[PDB]
């Protein structure tokens, strides 16, 4: 590896080749090749048998400290384990008879690296060594001095930093045992002052917390995850703080809109506002009164928070379009509104509001300060459209579960007589919907995730009180949304859902057959029929079912038949089949299944190799040739067959048994009695 | 040895067992036993050597101390001398170099009494072959402090050779080694690559005869042949480098064996010359013949063949392939990848050059096994396309031109010779491809020879290479054009004298053939002779111009061959030849920007000489039509022609508008604060469709700086002015549409401190109307300024918002405002400003400056980014030098909550501000300041430290300019950049000191401070300013220099040094801390005194603690102004004091502030132009008038009051040009403060004293001994430097500057 390293390295180049040290020599070597206090410290005398001289235990403390880390042999890492446990020990018993913070401020923050590093036995020693002298300097005889915010801030430099995962859940456990040993000992005849109390890492925590560093309110989260244990099993303490900056947890999880869905901050922060949920349903379902309550961040003041305005803020900011904070609120208000003391209900209540504070009123907290250009036609990802996207998206999804819920009604909250903007917006949003490259497909994403949106809008408007059809206008009855369904049914390679995902490539075929059954009981399934009477005819099938159909083209022919076979299969499914193609004028055996069927047939015959995906798509259009009608008696005949195919002679019909032989027994059990 | 170290310990550890103590020595409650840290501590010293050499290397000073009590003074001398016999026995007698024992040892050494004269020939010799060079470097410098003393420095010579530090090496060899006068004048001629004059006058002083003034020691008698065998080999001199390290051991026919293996001395610094020439004189064609003999009789033995074995090995790699045994030449580089693996393992990591030096031979090792490993193949010479690609990748790949000496040059260019002779051997169009690889390759080693001041070594390569370039046409045009390049550039330091009779030459050698049916078919080469010759041209008329007709007189051919193309009339056509050879070549890639700019700078020369025909018309176009390019020299010209434009009005207008509206519309973005003033100017229709297309594409880029240039815009009523004003109204409307960074900039003036704003507006008020009260109602135009900021705390809401501030100032003034109310808003007197005054010392002690949080201005406390509002984009960014992408700057995201005031006058605030890209950017905020100087000033940083990146010779030290950022939002709020983990000298200084050192330094009657101030007082008589004016004539020279040496003397010495001892604690990092401190504060002496800078007192200098460099801050005086017009005038050229000199005992001044001083002003004055064009168009700027000049020396409260009555018209921004371009051109510097202590202090009182304090004496300076014009680099930095310190200046200097320091 060495000699190819220097290979490498001589034939890259000569003005390449110095760049290799000079970086800065100065950054991380430099701050160990410098003195770590200036006036020495830590005079150990070795006592020999008349002399005693004396030696100063310093000069190999930063030698030991980078051993014990990176030892490479358990001969020597164990021992200069042993030896700086013991120097620890003595230089923690120097002090108390000479300050030596500037020593604790580099001789701190490598045992915690070493306490929870790999090994067990110095997993065994190190862990009760800090989570001794934790209950040391977090005791009146060294309280509030300068050594125990040494120890405080390794802590938080521990909990907040790049790939330490096995660290920061030992921090974690410092804070846990930290805010233990800070209330088993400090007495409230003298707990109203100090700096670093527990109020003060309180306001530590929320100033951690409306960070926009992706890692300053994970480290929020997992310090609340570790203080949820307590906080809640004593009294007295409660009812001040929290039970306001909850409001705070929620904003930073809506401040951790797009970081990352792999980061591991959402699964956190959702967790931490949770955890606490579920104790202000088990208190302020009796406890509610209007004591002296202490305000957060946003809401005016008064003398009183105890809950009817946490869900008018709520309610207020349910078309917020930072996603994950919509979802929570949303579930919040579905959840805390049943706990008034008139015990209410959501029907009751939001209905009992609109009639007495405006209509529009309940309609700008849906719509948003968004209501408010044919430059994107060309698809590109300016960030006005992408902006104005996500508000159409709050817009949608607000109105997706109230009246999917009957906590209002549909032709009350739209119509005619309040004249909003979101009826307008689609259709305008339905223009040049269908239509550097780098981010392009980044507006495709978005563009593509709220057409399901819309889709299970339509579907949830009709189904829940069918007698207002006519709200809506004809334009979706007409060669867009009907032109975008047709698309997402066959052929969703044009109006830019991408394959290369798993969720929305498998998120189509469920909701496309359901707005299907939400259209058929409509009474406009006529314009369903005659859209779709036109492109998946007989004569289209029998020219998408060629007479060439195994040789060297790959993508093509078998493509552009299984996307016809993708689609009769989602309209089996929906149960609307027979609604669009029907027979000849003949008995039930459906023309095109015994076509199918005798393709299929013949086509093995010779004149056969093979591939998987040729017999995929085989065993999808003979899968759908049973879909039709009864046709199994056919079937049976099929099989029993006498014929001879010759080869250069075996029966002609194990053959086409055997190469399926699992749908066409699917198939036989399908229908009982008359099979056998 | 390799275990020793572990032994001792364990034998001196193991007696304590039989002691009495192991009585739980912690002995109480948070316990541990005596037995439980001795036993893992020895226990850990048998692993790894380190902690074992530092175990034993403290314990036996701690025995040694403790021995100090008994064991009285007759008995410890007769010890240390065992020691000192025991330490010699060790390292005569060691044998595998242990490095962490020799470092060991020669540690516990350098700290005790008679240790420290341990071996001063062995520690050399172990020091070097261990790899442990800082340790014994440290150990004799500190046997140099506190014949012997001569061999030392041999050896500490012989150190320092090993690590670079070539400038600390000669600043010994002048100093000590010396008092000769051919050392000097050959180590000043080697300093300079100039290898062939010092390379002359060694011979010359070797073969010496009488000498009878004091004959020179046998110290040196040795070094003439050392350094002159090094003079001959950094140019290619073979055969005079073999002779003279051969010809002074033995006979002169070659006896060369067992001579040179006996008495090591003679091994060691004479053979690797010898095998290197005979090698290099053998790979070019001969027989020689002699050192093969000699290696395969040195080829037996112990002693004889595992030093050759284990130094070289690659020469004998080269030996074997020529005596062809290939496997045996295998093994040999097989050994030589391992060894230098082996090598480069050992250095210390900071120690770098040595590791560069050992780095830039890989691409040869390399070389040469991918040499062999292409030739083992049988197959591989089957065809020819192995050898294609392989001349395709060879060529490919470079050593870099102006970054790597010139031996590894001919190191590469030789080998790659012989692999190319050899394979043309081994295979046999395809012998034509060789030749042309081989004739491309070494004109690339020519071109990269000339740039870095190699001319000896260029001009053999002309000559060898020439007999050759005759076989075509085009290599026989290249190679006259290289010729006349080389020509072109090596005159440039010669002086007025040969310059015409060199550059002449390099005519009539181009009227032979390269235009023999060359100059008509191809275009390309046709447009580089015309630029060639009109450089020419060029050079011949610029040089009799200077001086006129006393050089045109000693030449009989030159003056004919002159006046063939009176004296003027051929002065004015040899003018008209240079224009009309630079006019062929521009009517005839990256090659038309040569053409272009030639002509751009001729011609702007030209008009530059003429202001004391169709030019402006020929500048404009040509310069556009490159400026459309991509072209940087080209890009800080802008002012040139917005300069041009302007004087020349007439012609060439409406063609400024055609080829400015048709542009790149971002290299602009530089001088945007000139575009955006010239609105306000007549002519503003040329820069309207540009500002307008800037403001429509990157509208962020102009915002800050439209605020100050439509701050104050008074338009015209003519005709042609009247469309101007609704030009901005029309970008004004169309630009802060969000109202957001008017939101940014308020919050910004809410944060400062109005304490002292009400001050600077007492001051502003009591300066303006004490002069007559006929001004009219611009008190009443100034008062609402006030009463907007201050007043009601209802105007700050309106503005932007309340402040916790004017919670306690805004609620408290209503009480004394209703006097406000009633007479200050209508006064009209300037009568009595002390009822302000008495008022105002109210206004310090019951106020809170400590706001304590971010909440003063709240606005940026909640930020809360939300949509797009005209997000703010944090300002500093836009540096031009290309496109930007206006994107991925970072967007501001948080305001954190927590300020800090500084430690200043003003005490200015510090912000922590977050970014988008989760980063924290500190800043430092200033309330009252105007910040168009600073920002101007360092652009002059990055145009120097631009030109200085180009410079060969400072590029190898790497000398940069370490710049900031500074942001002027609006007038008197702008950002400034904080750093991280710096320090200001002063505290460095003042922290150092121990705790009576200070405390009697600061508190003393004996103190320097008390002692000087009653000096003034005995010398003059009162107790103020004008005893100043006294003491010039009330003390003689010899009385004023010995009692600046008597309170000089009561300050420590070792201060720095303890400063960079103290942080240190590594012998290594101690070397590279201190040599950088150096290096970069020569760096910036010398770049503050081409723009001369004064007030360099201790606060305005900030070192970082992380590698030891100095950043200069707080520019007051920018040209020439602090002995202009203060009225006790400064007369050091830069800060030169006491300890910046025992920081480098014990060598000199001339060892390392010197070479790089000397580097840097020849890096300066060698170039076109463009500093001198960048000075002009800053000085030129009408923004920093007198006015503005005392409203900026009248911030800080100090010496200078009122009082000029005469510099009103004496301002001149012609002169401080004129100064700056003397004192760039060669000028003496006692002349240059002569002159510019004239112009401001004309009929002074004491004007005689101070012009003759600054002329010297000429018994004592070499400053009053030389020229006052026309003197050269090195001359002219040593009368710098004999200025800086010069005893009865700083005598005689300010107070609170403190030379004494």
């Amino acid at each position: 590896i060495r000699i190819r390293v220097v290979q490498m390295l001589g034939s890259l180049g000569g003005q390449i080749n110095k760049n290799l040290l000079t970086v800065t020599s100065s950054d991380e070597m430099m701050k160990s090749y410098v003195a770590w206090d200036r006036e020495k410290r830590l005079s150990f005398a070795v006592p020999f048998r008349e002399m005693k001289p004396v030696i100063f235990l310093d000069v190999f403390l930063p030698r030991v400290t980078e051993l014990a880390l990176t030892a490479s042999d358990r001969q020597t890492k164990v021992a200069a384990c042993e030896l700086l446990h013991s120097m620890v020990m003595f230089m923690l018993g120097k002090a108390t008879q000479p300050p030596m913070y500037q020593l604790y401020k580099r001789t701190f923050p490598v045992l915690l690296r070493l306490a929870c590093d790999v090994d067990q036995v110095t997993r065994q020693l190190y862990e009760p060594l800090v989570m001794q002298l934790i209950h040391w300097f977090t005791n009146n005889k060294k309280f509030e001095s300068q050594d125990t915010v040494a120890l405080l801030e390794a802590i938080l430099d521990g909990i907040v930093d790049p790939v330490d995962s096995t660290l920061r859940d030992f921090c974690g456990r410092c804070i846990r045992e930290f805010l233990k040993w800070s209330i088993k000992q400090i007495t409230p005849q003298q707990q109203e002052k100090s700096p670093v109390n527990t109020k003060s890492l309180f306001k530590r925590l929320y100033s951690l917390a409306l960070h926009p560093n992706a890692f300053k309110r994970l480290g929020a989260s997992l310090a609340f995850n570790n203080i949820y244990r307590e906080f809640r099993e004593e009294e007295s303490l409660v009812e001040q703080f929290v039970f306001e900056a909850l409001v705070i947890y929620m904003e930073s999880l809506a401040l951790a809109h797009a970081d990352e869905k792999s980061l591991g901050t959402i699964q956190q922060c959702c967790d931490a506002i949770d955890h606490l949920c579920r104790i202000i349903e088990k208190k302020h379902v009796s406890l509610n009164k209007a004591k002296k309550r202490r305000l957060p961040r946003g809401f005016p003041p008064s003398a009183s928070l105890c809950l009817l305005d946490l869900v008018k803020w709520l309610l207020a900011h349910c078309g917020r379009p930072q996603t994950e904070c919509r979802h929570k609120s949303i579930e919040l208000f579905y959840k805390f509104v049943p706990l008034l003391p008139g015990n209410r209900s959501p029907n009751l209540w939001l209905k009992d509001v609109l009639k007495e504070e405006g209509v529009s009123f309940l309609i700008n907290t849906f719509e948003g300060g968004g209501c408010g250009l044919l430059y994107l036609r060309g698809p590109f990802s300016l960030q006005a459209t992408l902006c104005w996207l996500d508000l159409l998206l709050a817009a949608l999804e607000c109105y997706n579960t109230f009246i999917g819920e009957r906590t209002v009604g549909a032709l009350q909250v739209l119509g005619t007589e309040a004249q909003s903007s979101l009826l307008k917006a689609v259709a305008f949003f339905l223009e040049s919907i269908a239509m550097s490259p780098q981010e392009g497909e980044r507006y495709n994403y978005s563009k593509c995730t709220v057409v399901v949106r819309i889709m299970e809008f339509t579907t949830t408007l009709l189904n829940t009180s069918p007698e207002g059809w006519k709200l809506l206008k004809k334009d979706l009855c007409n060669t867009h949304l009907m032109r975008v369904l047709v698309q997402t049914l066959c052929e969703p390679a044009s109006i830019g859902f991408n394959i290369g995902d798993v969720q929305v490539m498998a998120h189509l075929p469920d909701v496309c057959v359901n707005l299907m059954k939400a259209l058929k009981m409509s009474p406009y399934k006529d314009i369903l029929e005659t859209h779709l009477r036109e492109k998946i005819t007989a004569q289209s099938i029998e020219e998408l079912c060629a007479v060439n159909l195994y040789g060297p083209d790959a993508q093509v022919d078998r493509s552009r038949l299984a996307a016809v076979v993708s689609a009769c299969k989602q309209l089996h499914r929906a149960g609307l089949l027979h609604n669009i193609l029907p027979s000849q004028s003949t008995d039930l055996h459906h023309s095109v299944g015994t076509e199918l069927l005798s393709l299929v047939y013949k086509g093995i015959a010779p004149g056969p190799s093979l591939d998987l995906s040729c017999k995929q798509l085989a065993s999808g259009l003979l899968e759908l040739a049973f879909a039709f009608g009864g046709l199994c008696e056919r079937l049976v005949s099929l099989l029993l067959n006498p014929a001879v195919l010759s080869t250069a002679h075996f029966s002609h019909g194990e053959y086409f048994y055997s190469l399926f032989s699992e749908t066409i027994n699917t198939e036989l059990l399908k229908n009982l009695d008359l099979a056998v | 040895e390799v275990h020793f170290l572990s032994l001792a310990t364990n034998f001196l550890l193991e007696m304590t067992s039989m002691s009495p103590d192991y009585p739980n020595p912690m002995f109480e409650h948070p316990q541990i036993k005596h037995s439980s840290l001795i036993t893992p501590l020895q226990a850990v010293a048998q692993r790894d050597p380190i902690i074992a050499k530092q175990l034993f290397s403290s314990l036996f000073s701690g025995i040694l101390k403790e021995m100090d009590k008994f064991k009285t003074l007759s008995e410890k001398n007769n010890i240390t001398q065992k020691l000192l016999q025991d330490f010699n026995r060790f390292l005569n007698t060691t044998f595998s170099f242990f490095p962490p024992f020799v470092s060991c040892i020669q540690d516990i050494s350098c700290q005790h009494a008679a240790l420290l004269s341990l071996d001063p020939a062995a520690v050399s010799a172990g020091c070097l072959a261990s790899l442990q060079q800082p340790v014994g470097i440290r150990l004799l410098e500190e046997a140099l402090l506190r014949p012997p003393d001569v061999l030392r420095w041999v050896e500490l010579a012989k150190l320092y050779r090993s690590i670079g530090e070539y400038d600390v090496l000669r600043g010994i060899f002048t100093s000590e080694i010396g008092t000769k006068q051919i050392t000097q004048s050959a180590l000043l001629a080697e300093a300079r690559s100039d290898y062939s004059e010092a390379a002359k006058q060694y011979d010359e002083a070797l073969n010496k005869q009488d000498w009878v003034d004091g004959e020179p020691t046998e110290a040196e008698k040795d070094f003439w042949e050392l350094a002159s065998l090094d003079c001959y080999n950094h140019l290619a001199e073979w055969k005079s480098l073999e002779y003279c390290s051969t010809a002074s051991i033995d006979s002169e026919n070659p006896p060369d064996l067992n001579k040179i293996w006996s008495e090591p001395f003679y091994q060691e610094t004479y053979l690797p010359y010898m095998i290197r020439s005979k090698l290099k004189l053998l790979l070019q064609g001969e027989a020689d013949q002699s050192l093969l003999t000699f290696i395969d009789k040195a080829m037996h033995g112990e002693l004889q063949k595992a030093i050759l074995e284990l130094h070289y090995s690659q020469e004998l790699s080269l030996l074997y392939l020529l005596q062809d045994d290939v496997d045996r030449a295998k093994y040999y580089i097989q050994n030589g990848i391992q060894s230098f693996m082996q090598n480069y393992s050992s250095i210390d990591v900071l120690l770098h050059q040595s590791r560069l030096t050992k780095l830039q031979s890989v691409q040869a090792l390399t070389e040469i096994q991918e040499f062999i490993s292409f030739i083992s193949k049988q197959g591989n010479l089957s065809s020819q396309v192995p050898l294609k690609r392989l001349l395709n990748t060879w060529t490919n790949r470079y050593p870099d031109a102006k970054m790597d000496p010139m031996n590894i040059w001919d190191d590469i260019i030789t080998n790659r010779c012989f692999f190319l002779s050899k394979i043309e051997e081994k295979l046999t169009d395809i012998s034509s491809l060789i030749r042309s690889c081989k004739f491309s390759m070494k004109m690339k080693m020519i071109d990269s020879a000339r740039k870095q001041n190699n001319f000896s070594l260029a001009m053999k390569l002309l000559k060898e290479l020439h007999k050759e370039s005759k076989t075509r046409d085009d290599w026989l045009v290249s190679w006259v054009q290289s010729y006349c390049r080389l020509s072109h550039c090596r005159s440039r330091s010669q002086g007025c004298s040969e310059q015409v009779l060199t550059v002449l030459k390099t005519v009539s050698l181009l009227d032979e053939n390269n235009v023999s049916s060359y100059l008509s078919k191809n275009i390309l080469a046709f447009r580089d002779q015309n630029i060639l010759l009109g450089t020419t041209y060029r050079i011949i008329a610029n040089a009799l111009s200077s001086e006129p007709a006393c050089l045109a007189e000693i030449e009989e051919d030159k003056a004919r061959r002159i006046l063939e193309l009176d004296s003027e009339k051929v002065i004015a056509g040899l003018y008209q030849r240079a224009f009309q050879h630079l006019s062929e070549a521009v009517q005839a890639a990256a090659g038309v920007i040569d053409a272009y700019m030639t002509l751009a700078d001729f011609c702007d020369q030209q008009l530059r000489k003429e202001e004391e025909q169709a030019y402006p018309a020929l500048v404009v176009e040509k310069m556009l039509k490159a400026l459309k390019l991509n072209s940087n020299e080209a890009r800080l010209k802008f002012p040139r022609l917005l300069q041009i434009i302007e004087r020349y009005p007439e012609e060439t207008l409406s063609l400024m508008t055609k080829e400015i509206s048709s542009v790149p519309c971002w290299q602009f973005i530089s001088w945007i604060s000139h575009m955006v003033a010239l609105l306000d100017k007549d002519q503003a229709v040329a820069v309207q469709h540009s500002v307008e297309e800037i403001t429509d594409n990157y509208p962020q880029a102009i915002v800050y700086p439209f605020i100050i240039s439509s701050e104050s815009y008074s338009f015209k009523d003519t005709s042609t002015g009247h469309k101007n004003k609704e030009f901005v109204a029309r970008i004004k409307s169309k630009l802060d549409q969000g109202g957001v960074i008017q939101d940014f900039i308020n919050a910004l003036d809410q944060l400062s401190n109005p304490e002292l704003l009400f001050k600077d507006w007492s001051n502003d008020v009591r300066a303006e109307l004490a002069k007559t009260p006929v001004n009219k109602k611009n008190i009443e135009k100034m008062y609402e300024r006030m009463y907007a900021a201050l007043g009601d705390p209802k105007a700050p809401g309106l503005g932007a918002f309340r402040r916790k501030f004017i919670q306690t100032f805004g609620k408290e003034f209503d009480k004394h405002f209703g006097k406000g109310g009633s007479k200050l808003l209508r006064m009209k007197l300037s009568d009595f400003n002390d009822i302000t005054n008495m008022l105002l010392l109210k206004m310090n002690k019951d106020s809170k400056p400590p706001g304590n949080l971010k909440e003063c201005s709240p606005w940026m406390s909640d930020f809360k980014v939300e949509f797009l509002r005209n997000e703010l984009e944090i300002p500093g960014q836009y540096d031009g030098r290309g496109k930007p992408l206006p994107e991925y700057h970072v967007r501001i995201a948080g305001f954190d909550e927590r300020v800090t005031v500084m430690a200043s006058l003003r005490r200015p605030k510090r912000i922590i501000i977050r970014g988008h890209d989760e980063r924290e950017h500190p800043f430092l905020v200033k309330g009252g300041e105007d910040l168009r100087q600073d920002q101007r000033v360092e652009q002059l940083f990055q145009v120097m430290n631009g030109i200085l990146a180009q410079d060969s010779a400072c590029s190898q030290r790497a000398l940069q300019l370490r710049t900031y950022s500074v942001v002027p939002m609006t007038s008197r709020l702008g950002l400034i950049e904080w750093l991280e983990n710096t320090v200001t000298l002063k505290d460095l200084l003042l922290n150092t000191m121990s705790q009576e050192e200070k405390a009697a330094y600061l508190s003393d009657p004996r103190a320097p401070p008390c002692e000087y101030k009653d000096w003034l007082t005995k010398m003059s008589g009162k107790h103020d300013v004008g005893a100043y004016m006294l003491m010039y004539k009330g003390a003689n020279r010899t009385e004023t220099v010995t009692s600046f040496r008597k309170r000089e003397s009561k300050v420590p010495a070792d201060l720095l040094k303890r400063a960079f001892v103290r942080m240190s604690t590594s012998p290594e990092a101690f070397l590279a801390l201190r040599s950088h401190f150096a290096s970069s504060h020569a760096l910036i002496c010398i770049s503050h005194w081409i723009l001369g800078i004064g007030d360099r007192h201790l606060n305005n200098f900030m070192v970082a603690m992380e590698t030891g460099g100095v950043i200069g801050i707080d520019f007051g005086h920018a040209f020439g102004s602090a002995t202009q017009f203060l009225p006790v005038p400064e007369l050091m050229p830069f800060r030169l004091t006491r300890q910046f000199i025992n920081l480098m005992l014990p060598m000199k001044e001339t060892g390392l502030m010197y070479s790089i001083m000397v580097h840097a002003l020849r890096a300066f004055r060698s170039d076109p132009g463009l500093l001198t064009n960048t000075m002009d168009v800053f000085v030129k700027e009408p923004s920093f008038d007198w006015k503005n000049f005392e409203q900026k020396m009248l911030k800080k409260g100090g010496s200078w009051i009122q009082e000029i009555n005469v510099a009103e018209k004496n301002w001149y921004p012609r002169q401080k040009i004129c100064y700056a371009k003397r004192k760039l051109a060669g000028a003496n510097p006692a002349v240059i403060t002569c002159d510019e202590l004239l112009l401001g202090h004309e009929k002074a009182p004491a004007f005689r004293d101070y012009v003759a304090v600054a002329r010297g004496s000429k018994d004592h300076n070499i400053r009053a001994q030389e020229p006052e014009s026309g003197l050269s680099e090195e001359t002219q930095v040593k009368c710098l430097m004999d200025q800086a310190t010069d005893p009865n200046i700083l005598g005689r200097t300010w107070e609170g500057w403190e030379p004494w320091m």
